[PDB]
């Protein structure tokens, strides 16, 4: 019906996918999917409200129940979302991944008769075309968009892209049977492309963001406070975490560059509030002002108004894990240089990085903390390992060296987290960064750590200690 | 002579205006009514009778209401206004087969209070479709009749 | 809708017919010619002589050796004259299949569009608001004789009415667009 | 185990002192909820028996008698003429359903014998006259749910139900 | 026969616009349901056909059935591409049809109003339709006659409705588009795309993590490829009516609505049209 | 004996109830009844038979249950409910064109798996089109129904 | 020829008094005959200024301001600060056309100047709370119909096709 | 602020000597990249008034114009004919977009008065007749734009979108 | 909540004095739009008494008193021979119903003693001698219903539906 508010936002180094899992590609070229925004909206939507219900009320509710709830404001099967984003971003143009030559005739005829697993390199501006056959032809291409070195610094330096970038390098060839000039080339042309479109990484891709309102369409009686919830959760997203891919790991990190309302009876206490942020001063001020935030969403705010009504439903512990906060874990810091903390956060995250081998020195803890922190963590049983030593830290009967331990986790018996801890590979990672840093200079570095709902014992001040110690080492 | 069809037309009109609470529900029987009679000519009684159960949504909660019609005078169909309208029809269908000893009371009954016998129900109705359709003619004309004219339109 | 190799042009579409189709079209013709003054011998001829070559699938302007009709039937085609004129006056080939192929072809060559109502306060489709409907597609020809008895009254009728239908509105569903419709006049045509 | 009863409602008030349990645990699989009665239990094949109203196994399929289900026990005193039976939560012919059962249930029965001396000949009853409507809240719904009149100051929904949801066969002899 | 099916994708990469689409699309189908099978067969290789690249290419060498049911993902992506690239909008059997059927409704003594709107971002019209259905699993509204991705008639104008209804009031939407015991009075055509700057169809992806999930535990992606009607293409349709007192709502809702969106997931900013231009010519 | 579609679908959509136990594969079943009809209108019979094949993810295992359930009526579908009912649907298309006798129950067993039959069985289905098509469209209208009718709405 | 006078219905109290003749000759477009009100004339491209009441001249096309009309000239104090002209009855954006008008008619509209102060943060109005319409019945569909009490007793049914109907634009500051 | 300059492009010689600021900054609302005329404005309700061309007020819907907008402030004689405004950068009804503005503009429309004296029956003009073309990109594309003819060699390109892009009504009275 | 008086109309001018409300509220069931009395009232098993016309109370089914229903109390000097009844509005036999009801509404009837004192043999009375019908207008349509001669130039649907919408049963005993 009419236009809501305004948002005029920033990220850091981006890494939204496509079709093709990159941010360009041979038909458009597309920074900020819209329809990422509303699902990362939704997400922190579902997280804000388990904080909330978990504080104010004990209890914690499944994200089915969560979107029962608010669907008549995000939409659902049965109601479209009363809410539509728009994203306007700056400097739209028509760009397309547009390949002019490749110009290969002679890596065809060195893996013909043979079968060899051509990778890829890009040492200093010099696309080489390395053959696992003891071969590195240097290719010589001409691509529409140019990479100026730095973002060929940012990816090497970088233990994470560097490691993402292992599938997007390589293709196994078998040419000793069917072989032809014409096919190869399509092949290995193919190859550069999803190769090259890698390395589409801006910094600091800014846009606006619209939320129009259809301003009725009916009014249900609890519909206008689910809404400024709504609208609370969304400025939550944006000061924590971000779009696009590996945004645990600081990128594609989120920063307000503008506000704006068109009802001031609905958003105005979300401008100031978002206004806010248009300066921050000190990492010290910056917390103050995440714990005010999350302090007003438990008191400051309609902090209960409808979670009386029956329309949710209760988590079944040992079965459902959900995310909320605990607003105590919130390390901010001043950074000044934004490649390196990037880089360095590996040095964090990592069962081996140097900024976690001095907090945890143990070399068998470090793996239990990091599988109950880390997201997801590769682990079989090869050696006296996990089954046998991690077990021990993550089951609830253990002792306190490792306070954290998992609820249905149980010795060489655990039913079902046993698995979705160790054997389910698309588990987000609780440890989180992120890099807000605008309209001033400075820049800042929040880390904090998500509450899972799969913790029956958590020392709150221990791991407090370590995020402390982490978000000092990286920078 | 007899026109006991007309009779027994009257006897389930009486039942199915008595059950259909909401007036929008006797609206919609009769708009099922001015209808289906033409479908079972043209289109013959099996298929209709399978487009008469697909929309009439037989879940156990209705057959409850119909098989406490069959004996009950307080029962009450329960539901939207279309699925009321085609479950009435179906009882209509169902009491002329019984009253008719086309079908045994008591298998039909037993069959709608399981949720698999009904299968065997429409079986056994396809068995006897031709001699159906013969019959049942005058009984739905007279409902369509009674339809008509004793419920305004929309 | 025809997918084939080996064309000098790459069609789109086709017309189709049948031999039954075609059969119905010369028994309109017989009856009006002996009920009435009127003869239509270019018609008959241009008719009769597809018509001979029946039991076969024919290709009247074409190259067309073999095709898939709407994704579905492979037929295996032949020319007839490249020679014979073209009834349908546009230079789009003319299938003609033998029966109880083209039934089908000619079945499934319509255009089933689904169409829905949206729940106006909850912005979704509503319940039971679904359905389906068939169009023919345009630039179908359906062939059709209009007669009239001696009166003085259908002369005119015949003088200046028909020489002024040309288009006219048909079934249902104008207000989609899908009614627009055009009159040949055979008489007038060929 | 989680153990429900049941319990035949016709017209006869003869269900006075036949339980005993209220409550007992914190939930029967009846439910009224604003909306009307929930989860009601059918018993086919079987008729009351309103001289000591009780159910009578007859081998009719048409004898329906339904009735509703609250966990407990009965009256300590039983188990010579009730039928006290186990059943995996679904073989239960429910009606007008809202959740579901924990697949495990135990259930006892108000049995009277077949007393092969006279013709179990019965006959259709529904529950009108709201004289006996009206007590029936008390005399039984509202002493098992006493939330009556505490959540429902509509009680003519659940007054207009049961006079048309509940029925059963009657012997009439 | 079968030679259809494997020489359709070199098809696809020569003809370019003269293919039946639609049926080109339901044939490749067959082949990406049958992958494996079209794969571990003597195809007659031929150096030009999409297919041959999947037998040199080799992912996970030890397992095959993985292999090929990686393959048949690359393969899909492939074939949305395909589709994207070499099927371009000729656009002049759409300006001719629309000359044409002015011409014709001009002598209808009809009030025409010749509506072109241009596509903002790449819009989704008709997902529930079959065309790649069979291998994408959404559609888009496709005339297979036109040969030409198209805005349902019904659709704009149950569109243009919503919106005068809740300008106007239903009475006067009724007014207007006419209620169950009155016809319309406005007539509204298909809209056809007449130009594109570059491209008419290009893929996209969603990939719903969270939808109908309990929780963070049987959270999972799941991308689905799928076409889109690129942006720039400019479609165009007709209006026309007798009553001349209905032109004034329709010049004014038309240029609205059309900011707002027009096909599916609008809600997101998908189907954003721009209205290009709006031509009337009156009866007279 | 000739059975009529209506009573041809019958017969098929009885063992295809009897053999999904679980009620999800049912709702999901009658989800594909519901739409693959009109499916197999607009894109062809062909294309959308192998639409159903692939996307009932056979795997030899599965595939053995759908083969037992022509044999015997103790099978039973075993799978994802998104699995489930397009391997349902499967096994009523393969039904219906073992009894019409349109195709051998050897060939189709035998296709499904063994590759190399599968691209024959492409080309017999492209020889045997019209006689499919005539009729296959009313014998799945009747499945459509019956699974509206006597299966729950998800 | 003839002159009319239009006037903005929002829910606020600027209704009153921006309109001086009553009656003014014999005939008002519009007209209330037993099926609501008629001849409603639209304008798009305004909003409405509820502080001292006019019609703003903004560019966005979305924004609109509908009222009613009567014949008559301003309050002889204005046509200074108003948008004056004539058109011939048929290019106005009429609703619910009851008959047809002469062809020739010269409105008089409240205009205010942009006021290019601030950004004009316009917003869609729509009329709810009916003590609003029952206020805004009587303050000028009663001092211009008098017909409401002379002949109409389903005043109830002009409330509500009021109430859904008349909506509009304003700035709200 | 942001002050923009709205010029009325008919096909009448009315925009020579009409803004002030050709250049002043660097920023415009319109621009021009190698695919045409990016960013044009139209409105709503408005004709033209060739004689002295100015925008004068009518209230059809049908009615609209297609101009530019440009950084300038009219030959600071004026702003007694001028319709100063302010408006959020979402009441622009902006064709071809390409940049996203700045939340905010003040905007100088030429406008004429409503001339109540004959009624405003107006007729739409298109651009034709190149030789309308030629003058004008000389006269207000490149007294502007000098980077055209600097950038931009294929004004033939521009001389197409030109001739199609733009039109209006006007009063021809 | 609400007060409505039925008035009997047979052809005795017995009517004039019965009630002492004339509009009371604002809405009398009974109303009269361009086309007759729509909503009039009948009750069934009663007869009048002409000479001081009230309602006797008879049962023969047949006998019914076709008059109007106006909102009311009675000369504020009854009850004590008056009937009263409180009817939720689906127990009026009303016919011409145009407009619904207010889902409740309180009657009055004026009342008779049976006046068991002979065979109560009523008459069938049918309107006649339209000079009748003139007076009753101004008698009670005028009185109550003053929209008469205001607006209805078409008296005579008002005229003739009275001879014919209005017949009932009088004792003449």
């Amino acid at each position: 019906e009419e236009l809501l508010m305004s948002l005029k936002l920033k990220a850091l180094y981006p890494l939204t996918g496509g079709y093709n899992r990159h941010s360009i590609n041979p038909f458009y070229e597309e920074l900020v999917r819209p329809t990422e925004i509303k699902g990362l909206w939704r997400w922190w939507n579902r997280v804000l409200f388990n904080t909330l219900a978990y504080s104010t009320k004990g209890k914690l509710y499944t994200y089915e129940s969560i979107d029962r709830l608010f669907e008549d404001v995000f939409g659902s099967e049965n109601k479209k979302s009363a809410v539509r984003l728009e994203v306007i971003t700056d400097e739209g143009n028509d760009n397309r991944f547009e390949l002019s030559y490749v110009e290969l005739d002679k890596v065809i005829d060195c893996l013909r008769n043979y079968k060899r697993k051509v990778s890829l390199d890009f040492i200093d501006n010099t696309l080489i075309a390395e053959i696992e056959g003891s071969t590195k032809i240097p290719i010589s291409f001409k691509s529409n968009l140019d990479i100026d070195k730095i973002i060929k610094d940012l990816v090497h330096n970088n233990k994470l892209l560097s490691f993402e970038l292992l599938g997007f390098k390589s293709v196994e060839i078998d040419a000793t049977k069917i072989s032809d000039k014409k096919i190869l080339k399509e092949i290995l042309r193919d190859l550069i492309t999803n190769y090259l479109e890698y390395f589409n990484i801006k910094q600091e891709v800014t846009f606006t963001l619209n939320i129009y309102l259809d301003k009725s369409r009916e009014h249900k009686q609890n519909f206008e406070d689910k809404l400024k919830f709504a609208l609370y959760s969304l400025l939550v997203f944006i000061l924590l975490g971000g779009i696009g891919r590996k945004t645990s790991r600081g990128f594609g990190s989120l920063s307000i560059i503008d506000v704006k309302c068109y009802d001031n009876s609905i958003c105005k206490k979300i401008e100031d509030l978002a206004k806010n942020f248009l300066k921050i001063s000190s990492g010290n001020e910056l917390k103050s002002k995440i714990e005010s935030i999350l302090d007003c969403i438990k008191n400051s705010c309609i902090d209960t108004l409808y979670i009386e009504n029956n329309i949710l439903s209760e988590i079944d512990p040992k079965k459902n894990v959900v995310y909320f906060i605990n607003s105590d874990l919130f390390e901010v810091k001043r950074i000044n240089d934004k490649e390196k903390v990037l880089a360095n956060i590996y040095k964090a995250v990592s069962s081996e990085g140097c900024c976690i081998k001095s907090i945890i020195t143990d070399k068998y803890v470090r793996k239990s903390f990091l599988i109950a922190f880390g997201g997801y963590r590769k682990v079989e049983k090869d050696k006296g390992l996990d089954i046998g030593f991690i077990k021990n830290y993550l089951c609830e009967t253990c002792e306190t060296v490792s306070s954290f331990n998992i609820v249905d986790f149980l010795l060489s018996e655990g039913s079902f987290m046993s698995d979705y801890i160790l054997q389910y590979e698309h588990r987000n990672s609780l440890l989180r960064f992120k890099l807000i840093s605008d309209n001033s200079n400075n820049s800042y570095l929040i880390g904090y750590i998500l509450h899972s709902s799969y913790f029956k014992k958590i020392d709150i001040k221990y791991v407090r200690c370590i995020l402390e110690k982490l978000t000092y080492c990286v920078i | 002579l007899y026109e006991e069809d007309y009779k027994l037309a009257l006897e389930a009109f009486k039942k199915v205006f008595n059950a259909l609470t909401h007036y929008g529900a006797k609206q919609a029987f009769r708009s099922r009514a001015r209808d289906l009679v033409e479908e079972i000519y043209n289109s013959g009684f099996i298929p209709t009778f399978f487009y008469i159960i697909s929309k009439a949504e037989l879940n156990s909660d209705s057959l409850d209401s119909l098989i406490s019609l069959f004996s009950s005078d307080n029962a009450i169909l329960r539901g939207s206004d279309e699925n009321v309208s085609y479950s009435a029809y179906l009882f209509i269908i169902l009491y002329y087969l019984i009253k008719r000893g086309i079908i045994e009371q008591k298998f039909l009954i037993q069959a709608l209070r399981c949720e698999k016998t009904r299968l065997d129900l429409i079986d056994k109705l396809y068995n006897l479709a031709p001699i159906i359709s013969a019959k049942i003619r005058t009984y739905l004309l007279a409902i369509k009749r009674l339809s008509e004219a004793l419920i305004e339109a929309r | 809708r025809i997918i084939e190799i080996d064309s000098a042009k790459p069609y789109v579409w086709v017309y189709v017919t049948t031999y039954e189709l075609l059969k119905k079209v010369k028994l309109y013709l017989d009856s009006i010619s002996q009920l009435s003054n009127a003869s239509f011998s270019n018609l008959k001829n241009k008719i009769d002589t597809i018509l001979a070559k029946e039991g076969k699938n024919i290709t009247l302007d074409s190259d067309l050796k073999s095709a898939i009709l709407n994704e579905d039937f492979y037929v295996e085609l032949e020319a007839l004259n490249n020679k014979i004129p073209s009834i349908i006056n546009a230079g789009v080939p003319l299938l003609v299949l033998e029966d109880s192929i083209g039934r089908e072809v000619i079945n499934r060559s319509l255009i089933r569009v689904r169409r829905i109502r949206i729940d106006r306060d909850k912005k979704v489709v509503e319940t039971g608001g679904l359905w389906s409907e068939e169009y023919v597609p345009m630039k179908t020809i359906f062939f059709s004789v209009l007669l009239g008895k001696e009166s003085k009254e259908s002369a005119i009728f015949a003088s200046c009415i028909l020489r002024n239908l040309r288009y006219v509105i048909l079934g249902g569903k104008e207000t989609i667009g899908k009614g627009i419709v055009e009159l040949r006049w055979v008489k007038d045509v060929i | 185990s989680t153990q429900r009863e049941y319990v035949f409602i016709p017209i006869t008030n003869s269900i006075t002192i036949d339980v005993k349990i209220t409550i007992g645990g914190s939930d029967h699989i009846t439910n009224i909820d604003e909306r009307g009665i929930h989860n009601v239990l059918v018993i086919t094949g079987y008729a009351v028996d309103e001289k000591n109203g009780r159910l009578v196994p007859t081998l009719d399929p048409c004898d329906y008698v339904k009735g509703i289900l609250v966990a407990g026990t009965p009256q300590q005193a039983q188990s010579n003429d009730f039928l006290t039976l186990k059943l995996p939560a679904n073989k239960l012919y429910l009606i007008r359903k809202k959740g579901n059962i924990s697949d495990d249930l135990k259930i006892y029965i108000p049995y009277s014998s077949p007393d092969a001396r006279n013709s179990m000949k019965t006959k259709p009853v529904s529950i009108s006259d709201d004289t006996i409507v009206n007590n029936i809240i008390k005399e039984v719904f509202d002493k098992i749910y006493n939330i009556t009149q505490k959540e429902k100051v509509k009680i003519e929904k659940v007054k207009e139900d049961i006079k048309e949801l509940f029925s059963y066969y009657a012997l009439e002899q | 026969a079968i030679d259809f099916l494997v020489n359709i994708l070199e098809l696809i990469k020569e003809k370019q616009c003269n293919i039946n689409l639609f049926s080109a699309i339901s044939l490749t189908s067959i082949v990406y349901n049958n992958f494996g099978e079209f794969l571990s067969n003597n195809q007659s290789y031929s150096t030009n056909n999409p297919l041959l690249k999947y037998h040199i290419i080799i992912l996970n060498d030890k397992n095959k059935t993985k292999d090929v049911e990686e393959k048949r993902n690359i393969f899909k992506r492939e074939v949305a591409e395909l589709i994207s690239r070499n099927f371009k909008l000729d656009g002049e059997k759409v300006r001719n049809y629309f000359d044409s059927l002015k011409e014709v409704l001009k002598s209808l003594k009809y009030t025409i109003v010749d509506v072109e709107i241009t596509t903002r971002t790449r819009a989704l019209i008709g997902v529930s339709t079959s065309l790649g259905k069979l291998i994408f699993g959404s559609g888009i509204s496709f005339d297979p006659y036109m040969n030409l991705p198209y805005i349902p008639a019904s659709e704009i104008k149950g569109i243009v409705r919503s919106y005068i209804e809740g300008k106007l009031g239903e009475q006067e939407a009724e007014e207007i588009f006419g209620n169950e015991e009155r016809e319309g009075n406005v007539n509204f055509t298909d809209a056809y795309p007449t130009r594109s700057k570059d491209f008419l169809f290009v893929p996209d992806v969603i990939t719903p993590h969270y939808n109908g999930k309990k929780s963070e535990a049987d959270a999972e992606p799941r991308p689905v490829i799928h076409l889109t009607i690129a942006p720039k293409v400019t479609f165009r349709f007709l209006i026309y009516y007798k009553r001349e007192d209905v032109g004034k709502p329709i010049c004014d809702s038309m240029p609205i609505i059309l900011i707002r969106g027009l096909g599916a997931r609008s809600s997101v900013g998908y189907s954003l049209f721009e209205l290009r231009k709006i031509e009337v010519i009156k009866a007279a």
